[PDB]
């Protein structure tokens, strides 16, 4: 306590309850994080879908 | 540190009055931190008064059925009835005491002698016949002059 | 009523008990005026006191 | 101010000596009771698990949810690898009899 | 002479950190560090004249093979070609003056030789990075400068904010390092080799350029990765000069110029957004080192756009890198001298007059500031005007918006650099400590970098200097007018009453605060779920009470 | 259990492990009704697991 | 000046919170959160709602011009065609998807070169 | 609005803290000290126009409005002297505390320096 | 130099007496050590706030607010400054 009159004392305490985040906030932020940090997975899934729909068009208009 | 008193055994002495099953009052001296069953053994009580603590990993501890007055009910140590120690006490009440049970019934190894026990009067409760193995049993009658203290070992086997 | 195996299973449906004891808080420095600001636009930005003591003196 | 060595080596234990010997336990920490309590509680935190609302919901959406996401990604990668290698549809566990294990004597 | 540019700063670091330094002390270690940098600079000068001017590249097999399993073959091999010679000349020349400065700046530090050894290690790993001929020895240099940046940013370890700044630099760069590693996997898989001369890509699979761009955006501190760069001011002033001039931030731009496998839309958009963002960020700061840090981020945006423009744009990007290192290191060294003359204060509201600094410190700040704002016929004028004119004739419509962003950024830069000079010297005194530094070593350290600024005007970086891209006089002389507008506005010292815009920009758009809870707190909470609910909960198997 | 098993068997037209799992879920939910709550989920899981182990 | 005074941080003298490892106590006063701005008052007393509200306008204010020029403006805005090359030099230069010579609308294979500069992501089989 | 510390102050010290923080925030928002001097004079004249008040409701309204203004205009980058908390020179190279030394620990009780089993 | 990090009493006294005399209402002859700011000198609370901020400027200090509330006289200021290791 020899420096409390120079740099401040220990009377003011931290205002935080150390509690977990709310469930909806955690879910929404995790879904945004999955979308941002795993964007090659969505890009490649979209590539597979766009490729298979073209083969569907070919197989549809070919056998007619 | 200064001229304060040298430690004596009399500072740590605890005196308990014990009434055996014949009604004879006895003066029992013990030390602080020693259990009650140990002080009863070292006083010279017969071996028919004692029985194994029926828990796992503690059958080498001898124990006795004592009656404790209502003032000293809160100085018996606490046992969780859901834990394994609680099931040990339940086995002892189920098998050894049976219908000698009263509301003052405890077990002497669960009493750790301190200054709060100084002047407490207890009585030895009766027990039913029991057997652990061929070398440690009780037929049901307290007719034997052999002390528990004179046994060199407590044998689980 | 009927005695079953459900009486013997220690189900994990008991909430943990907390205490009213005051928990530890680390000391932090003092912030004298710490009201959280949520408004992008505020009338306090164009307050006459602000105009008198910040903008107007030469 | 202890003396644990003779002038020619020869460690001395100092069992009956007045001065406190420096030894293995000289720098052992002085235990803070609340720190010991908090570490004990975190060591036995499985006693604090309870099936309330938040526990059930987070165990469904994160644990089961990401496990299902990883299983779907693994199957996707397996099928795409088999397509980009010239293989037909291949038999994973519970998938009806099909091709497993390509032959080295075969051109795909 | 060729291996002396790479080995020998690493040797200086090894000497000054080992128990050899217990016999030399501070006094002997300063001599060892300065000599070990002078030799490497002389070697780099010889390499520069041989390779850049006479066009004879040199390839050295140094330590045999590193590891070779299957068709993945990494060798301990260097190659010294035009880009490598450019980078080696720049890095060793800047690091020599920074060592000469640091031997006097950190004189009163208790662990001076440890600091000098860390500086030498950082320089040597940068030399290893640019001298490598394949991707894996480049990754040695990449992670080596990352580690040495961690050691040097958090040098004053008893201060918690410095430790957290060093950890932040490590983590932000670790994200981009992961993406760069995945891109290296793509490149090797679809081309068959790791050496640069066998990596000629016309049309690749998109993930290649994107992931290598993300890995470069980490080190060059572009948008959504710039957050570590401002907090890296916790380290001492020589660390900041070497981080912002020659090492670390120029590594991603070097990698993109070397590989040339990007897709230009992402590169142009990222670079121009970064330039405008760092321009408005540095206009609203009062910490003297943070303004210079944001100007570094802005110029890296300029170089990013230029390498987006094309091969000529890649050459202009390397040219602006080379000329930027000299005046940026000079700016940081002059700012360190001004800080030491004012009792350690870094706030520009507590400066003024011409008593707290030497005449040479004020001259250094003036000349490097004039080169940065594109004053005509100084060093930065040639490279910055080349990038601006190349952006004015690109046929991509995206480059139309990028050019406008660059012109606005140029006006902002001439505003806040003139503000840095104005607050430091022209206004009345408002500090209370006047201890001006006039030692020989930091003055000579500044004079060397000013000589390099003159050298870039006299001898160009490449052949683009003097080439005329044909633009009207209105398009050509507009950046001069934007420089004059910034100068006039900053000397008028005018301000606006729109305080909510001022506090949105001065708080740097809230990127750190939004990152404190969009990935960070969720990572902590998901860890709580996986431990408590999973390991202690759902997967835990209890005991059978009996 | 037996009626739900054979009903799902005849409804789906084929013999597989789904009928046993559905019959186990139904029987365990019948056992677990009216009890506190790990149990209305835990008992369908136990009876379905017995069916799966049987198969 | 080495050896300056610094205030020490007190040890815990009360029961600890369950998730106490979100405070960084290094020994000196003051400690900090494990990540800055995760809790406690933000600088300038701003909040997350402040930044998200200002960004919900400012983000489209920055993304607006790029969209406009990428969808409503093309190669013909330029007063000149790209740099001209002999056929043997040009034919390798425009193989790069990166090249700015694909914006040569006077080339005889302008469309085919633009159709070959479409970015793909998964390499097909 | 004021923090929970300032709301606990006596009225005289509450007004004093409000004037002091106003002067410091005017330092933080100014370019120089010579810019700050007439703003300090204007802030002083602003407090002098409410000195002779007696109605506690009007006093409370003025006090609360000024505290809202000070919470609004809290600078995001305050000017702190470097060797104090929040400064740039705080906690850099402190003197080491006394650490204890054990001489020749390996030579004490040799052959028995492992872990028990 | 002198002192284990603390300035001497006499020079601190001289500097505080120099800072205190910068008011129009102050008579210079009444300015002495152990003189009260309000009762003896005749300064209000705002004048005391300005005086403590000026002493912060004079000795290069960031005085904490609870400590600045306690300063009420010349001797209090002198005793506070002589207990600062950071006072220059
Ligand atoms: C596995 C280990 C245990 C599972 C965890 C469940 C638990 O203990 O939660 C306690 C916890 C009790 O919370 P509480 O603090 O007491 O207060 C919440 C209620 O107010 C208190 O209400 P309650 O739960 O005590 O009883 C009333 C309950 C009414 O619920 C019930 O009576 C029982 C719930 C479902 C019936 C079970 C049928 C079959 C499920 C087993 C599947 C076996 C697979 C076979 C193949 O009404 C509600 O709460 C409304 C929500 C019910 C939604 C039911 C949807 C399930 C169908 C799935 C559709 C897809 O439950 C919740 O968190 C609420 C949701 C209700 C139950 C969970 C429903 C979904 C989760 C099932 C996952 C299992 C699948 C595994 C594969
Ligand atoms: C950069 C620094 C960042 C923070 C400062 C915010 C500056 C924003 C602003 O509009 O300030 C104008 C601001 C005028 O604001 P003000 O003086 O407080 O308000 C005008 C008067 O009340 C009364 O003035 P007045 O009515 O006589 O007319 C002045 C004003 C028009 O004033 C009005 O009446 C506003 C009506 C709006 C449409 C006209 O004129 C204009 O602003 C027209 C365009 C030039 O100009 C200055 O006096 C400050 C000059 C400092 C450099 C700013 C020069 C423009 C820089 C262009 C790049 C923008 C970078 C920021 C990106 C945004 C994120
Ligand atoms: C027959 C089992 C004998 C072998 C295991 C043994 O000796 O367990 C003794 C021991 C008995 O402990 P207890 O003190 O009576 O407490 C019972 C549970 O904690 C009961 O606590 P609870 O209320 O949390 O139980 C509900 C239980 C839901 O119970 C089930 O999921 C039962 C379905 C099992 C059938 C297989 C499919 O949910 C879970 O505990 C998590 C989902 C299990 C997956 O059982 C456990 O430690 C739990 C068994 C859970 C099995 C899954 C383990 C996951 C890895
Ligand atoms: C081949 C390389 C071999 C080694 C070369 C490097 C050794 C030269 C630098 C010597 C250590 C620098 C520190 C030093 O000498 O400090 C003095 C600075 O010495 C100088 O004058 C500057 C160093 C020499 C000039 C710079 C040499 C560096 C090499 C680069 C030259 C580029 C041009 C301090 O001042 P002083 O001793 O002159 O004055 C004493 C004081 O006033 C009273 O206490
Ligand atoms: C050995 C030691 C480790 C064992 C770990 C547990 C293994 C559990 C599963 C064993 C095999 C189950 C049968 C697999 C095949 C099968 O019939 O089920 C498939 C799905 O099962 C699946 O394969 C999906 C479930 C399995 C997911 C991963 C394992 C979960 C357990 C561990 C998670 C730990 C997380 C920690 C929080 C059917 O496919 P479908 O019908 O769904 O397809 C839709 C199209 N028909
Ligand atoms: C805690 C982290 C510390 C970081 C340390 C710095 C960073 C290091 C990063 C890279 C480390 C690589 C070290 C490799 C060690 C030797 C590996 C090669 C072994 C070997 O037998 O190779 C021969 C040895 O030659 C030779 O070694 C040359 C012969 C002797 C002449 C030069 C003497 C060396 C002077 C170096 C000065 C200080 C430099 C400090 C790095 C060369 O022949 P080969 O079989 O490979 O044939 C091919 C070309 N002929
Ligand atoms: C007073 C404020 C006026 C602002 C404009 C700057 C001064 C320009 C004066 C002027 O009218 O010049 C015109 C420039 O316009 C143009 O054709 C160029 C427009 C863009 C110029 C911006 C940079 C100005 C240089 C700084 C005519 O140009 P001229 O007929 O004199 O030009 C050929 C001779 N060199
Ligand atoms: C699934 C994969 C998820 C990928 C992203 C995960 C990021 C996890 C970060 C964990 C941080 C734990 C350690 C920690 O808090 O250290 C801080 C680092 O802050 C930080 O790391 C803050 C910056 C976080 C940015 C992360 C993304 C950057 C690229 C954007 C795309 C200290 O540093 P501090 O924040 O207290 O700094 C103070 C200087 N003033
Ligand atoms: C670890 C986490 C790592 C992942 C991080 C983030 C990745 C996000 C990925 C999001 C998309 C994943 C891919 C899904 C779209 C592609 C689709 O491929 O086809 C699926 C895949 C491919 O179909 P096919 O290619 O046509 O054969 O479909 C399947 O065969 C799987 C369908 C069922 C998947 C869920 C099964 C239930 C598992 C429950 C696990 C929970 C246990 C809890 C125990 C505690
Ligand atoms: C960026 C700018 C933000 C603006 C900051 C806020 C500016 C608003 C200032 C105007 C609001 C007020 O006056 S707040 C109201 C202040 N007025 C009163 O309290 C009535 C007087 N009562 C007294 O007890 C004393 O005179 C007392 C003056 C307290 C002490 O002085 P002394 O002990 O000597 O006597």
């Amino acid at each position: 306590t020899s420096l409390d009159h120079v740099f401040g004392d220990n009377s003011n305490k931290l205002n935080y309850n150390f509690e977990p985040m709310g469930m909806g906030s955690l879910f929404i932020r995790t879904m945004v994080m999955v979308g941002v940090f795993f964007f090659p997975v969505f890009i490649m899934i979209n590539d597979d879908y766009k490729y298979t729909s073209f083969l569907d068009k070919v197989a549809a208009a070919k056998a007619a | 540190h200064g001229p304060a008193q040298t430690p004596t055994v009399f500072d740590k002495l605890v005196e308990v009055t014990v009434v055996d099953m014949n009604g004879i009052r006895h003066r029992v001296r013990g030390l602080q931190g020693q259990s009650l069953a140990q002080a009863l053994v070292e006083y010279g009580f017969p071996d028919t008064y004692f029985f194994p603590n029926m828990g796992f990993y503690t059958q080498h501890i001898v124990d006795a059925h004592v009656f404790v007055p209502k003032e000293f009910w809160g100085k018996v140590q606490n046992v969780d009835p859901e834990s394994d120690d609680g099931l040990a006490v339940k086995r002892m009440f189920r098998d050894i005491v049976q219908d000698y049970q009263r509301d003052t019934s405890f077990f002497a190894s669960y009493i750790t002698l301190g200054a709060e026990h100084n002047g407490m009067t207890v009585g030895i409760g009766p027990i039913k016949p029991w057997i652990l193995h061929s070398e440690w049993a009780f037929a049901g009658v307290h007719d034997s002059r052999n002390k528990q203290f004179d046994k060199p070992t407590v044998e689980i086997w | 009523s009927m005695k079953t195996l459900a009486d013997y299973i220690r189900w994990r449906n008991k909430e943990p008990i907390k205490a009213s004891v005051e928990e530890w808080r680390p000391p932090v420095p003092v912030i004298n005026y710490d009201k959280p600001q949520n408004d992008v636009l505020s009338a306090l930005d164009k307050d006459p006191i602000v105009r008198r003591v910040l903008i107007n003196p030469k | 101010e202890a003396k644990q060595f003779t002038p020619d080596g020869k460690y001395m234990p100092g069992i009956f000596s007045k001065a406190k010997p420096l030894d293995r336990s000289t720098q052992w920490v002085h235990k803070n009771p609340y720190i010991e309590a908090w570490y004990y509680r975190r060591d036995h935190f499985e006693n604090e698990f309870v099936w309330n609302y938040r526990t059930t919901i987070e165990a469904l959406w994160f644990l089961g949810g990401f496990t299902a996401a990883a299983y779907a990604l693994s199957v996707f990668a397996f099928r795409q690898a088999d397509r980009r290698s010239g293989y037909p549809k291949r038999q994973i566990l519970g998938d009806e009899p099909a091709m497993v294990l390509p032959d080295e004597r075969q051109f795909y | 002479m060729f291996l002396l540019s790479v080995f020998f700063p690493l040797l200086g670091g090894l000497v000054n950190t080992s128990p050899i330094a217990r016999f030399l002390g501070h006094r002997g270690s300063s001599i060892i560090a300065i000599g070990c940098m002078v030799v490497a600079f002389i070697s780099s000068v010889v390499i520069y004249y041989e390779v850049v001017f006479m066009g004879c590249a040199v390839s050295v097999d140094v330590f045999g093979t590193w590891f070779s399993v299957g068709t993945f073959h990494a060798g301990w091999t260097f190659n010294f070609d035009l880009l490598t010679a450019n980078m080696l000349f720049t890095v060793t020349g800047v690091s020599m003056a920074v060592h000469m400065y640091a031997c006097d700046y950190m004189r009163q530090d208790p662990h001076l030789n440890l600091f000098l050894g860390y500086l030498s290690y950082f320089t040597g790993f940068m030399c290893v990075l640019v001298a490598a001929d394949n991707l894996l020895v480049m990754l040695v240099g990449w992670e080596g400068i990352g580690v040495c940046s961690y050691l040097l940013i958090g040098y004053w370890s008893h201060r918690l904010s410095a430790v957290k700044s060093a950890q932040k630099a490590i983590l932000v760069n670790r994200v981009s390092d992961g993406l760069l590693m995945w891109g290296v996997l793509w490149v090797w898989y679809h081309l068959g080799s790791l050496e640069y001369d066998l990596l000629n890509v016309y049309s690749a699979s998109g993930f290649v350029g994107l992931s290598i761009l993300i890995g470069a955006m980490g080190k060059s501190a572009q948008i959504l990765f710039h957050v570590w760069l401002a907090d890296a001011m916790e380290g001492p002033t020589p660390v900041s000069a070497l981080i912002h001039a020659a090492t670390l931030v120029t590594a991603g731009v070097y990698l993109l110029v070397r590989l040339h496998i990007h897709d230009e839309m992402f590169v142009i958009i990222v670079g121009s957004l970064t330039a405008f963002m760092a321009g408005v960020f540095g206009a609203t700061q009062s910490d003297l080192k943070r303004v210079i840090a944001y100007s570094t981020c802005s110029q890296l945006g300029y170089m990013m756009v230029s390498l987006g423009l094309g091969e000529t744009g890649g050459e202009a990007s390397m040219g602006h890198l080379m000329t930027h290192a000299s005046f940026k290191a000079a700016l940081f060294l002059a700012a360190g001298m001004v800080i030491s003359g004012n009792g350690g204060n870094q706030h520009i509201a507590r400066y003024g007059g011409s008593a707290h600094s030497a005449m040479f410190t004020m001259l250094t700040l003036m000349v490097a500031s004039l080169s940065l704002i594109g004053w005509p016929e100084l060093s930065g004028f040639y490279s910055k005007e080349t990038i601006l004119n190349l952006a004015a004739i690109c046929a991509d419509p995206i480059a139309d918006v990028a050019h406008t962003l660059l012109l606005l950024t140029a006006m902002l830069t001439s505003a806040y650099t003139t503000k840095l000079f104005y607050q430091c010297f022209m206004v009345d005194f408002s500090g209370s400590s006047v201890t001006p530094v006039r030692n020989v070593l930091p003055i000579l350290a500044m004079a060397i970098l000013l000589l390099d600024i003159m050298l870039k005007v006299w001898v160009g970086t490449n052949l683009l200097s003097g080439m005329l891209f044909f633009l009207p006089w209105g398009v050509k002389t507009l950046p001069f007018g934007l420089m004059v507008a910034g100068i006039l506005t900053a000397t008028a010292a005018v301000g606006s009453e729109r305080f909510t815009l001022i506090r949105f920009c001065g708080s740097r758009w809230g990127f750190d605060q939004l990152f404190a809870r969009s990935p960070v707190n969720p990572i902590f909470d998901l860890g709580r779920i996986t431990w408590a609910i999973g390991d202690r909960g759902l997967l835990s198997v209890g005991n059978l009470r009996a | 259990f037996s009626f739900t098993d054979a009903t799902v068997e005849n409804m789906r037209g084929k013999h597989d492990m789904t009928s046993g799992m559905v019959a186990g879920a139904v029987t365990g939910f019948l056992f677990g009704m009216g009890r506190p709550m790990p149990q209305p989920v835990a008992w369908p899981l136990a009876f379905a697991g017995a069916a799966v182990a049987a198969d | 000046g080495a050896g300056a005074p610094v205030k020490l941080a007190p040890r815990p003298d009360k029961p600890l919170p369950t998730w106490y490892e979100l405070w960084w106590d290094n020994g000196y006063y003051p400690g900090q959160p494990a990540a800055d701005f995760m809790f406690g008052a933000w600088p300038g007393n701003m909040t997350e709602t402040y930044y998200l509200r200002f960004w919900s306008v400012f983000g489209l204010a920055l993304a607006a011009p790029f969209y406009y020029v990428a969808n409503f403006t093309d190669e013909t805005r330029m007063p000149m065609v790209p740099q001209q090359y002999p056929a043997e030099v040009r034919d390798v230069l425009v193989q790069r998807r990166n090249s700015m010579l694909k914006h040569d609308f006077s080339a005889p294979d302008f469309k085919e070169v633009k159709d070959r500069a479409k970015i793909y992501w998964t390499p097909m089989y | 609005m004021a923090s929970e510390v300032v709301l606990a102050l006596p009225h005289k010290l509450r007004v004093m803290r409000m004037y002091r923080t106003g002067l410091k925030e005017l330092i933080n928002w100014s370019a120089n000290r010579h810019e700050w001097y007439p703003r300090a004079y204007a802030l002083r004249q602003e407090f002098e126009d409410s000195k002779a008040l007696t109605d506690r409701e009007e006093i409370r309204k003025k006090l609360e409005h000024g505290e809202e203004l000070l919470a609004r205009f809290r600078h995001w980058e305050p000017l702190i002297k470097p060797e104090f908390v929040g400064g740039t020179a705080y906690s850099i190279n402190p003197a080491q505390p006394k650490l204890k030394f054990i001489p020749n620990y390996d030579a004490m009780d040799e052959y028995k320096k492992g872990d028990h089993l | 130099g002198f002192g284990g990090g603390f300035l001497d009493k006499d020079s601190v006294t001289e500097r505080v007496l120099h800072v205190t005399k910068h008011f129009e209402k102050i008579d210079a002859s009444k300015v002495s050590p152990a003189a009260s700011f309000e009762k003896d000198l005749g300064l209000d609370s705002l004048d005391v706030v300005e005086l403590v901020m000026a002493l912060e400027e004079e000795f290069g200090l960031e005085i904490p607010d609870a400590e600045a509330d306690k300063i009420a006289s010349v001797g209090d200021a002198i005793n506070y400054i002589c207990s600062n290791p950071m006072a220059k």
